[PDB]
């Protein structure tokens, strides 16, 4: 936390919160194609 | 041995490759094997 409180630091409830998470998730892919794997990145799993 | 070095292609593409097969020229005079398989550790500063 900002005052020292130790605090999350997940994004909920503010506006970059879909920005965040697509951040993450391209990390996650980067982190997972460095190992040596260059075909297919993280699958959507569509519910609509 | 075409049918062999073709199923080896195919099975090779789909490993995080782009062109074919390399392939060695023995009819054209050397003083020395090649190196990209004379040697049997090779540092990769990827990992450094």
């Amino acid at each position: 936390k900002d005052d020292g409180k130790r605090v999350a630091c997940c994004v909920h409830g503010m506006a970059t919160f879909p920005q965040w998470h697509r951040l993450y998730v391209v990390q996650l892919e980067q982190k997972l194609g460095k190992k040596g794997l260059a075909d297919i990145g993280v699958p959507y799993w569509d519910w609509t | 041995h075409r049918l062999l070095t073709v199923q080896a292609e195919n099975a090779l593409r789909a490993k995080g490759f782009q062109d074919g097969l390399p392939y060695w020229d023995w009819t054209l005079p050397m003083t020395a094997l090649p190196e990209i398989v004379a040697g049997e550790t090779y540092v990769n500063p990827e990992t450094n």
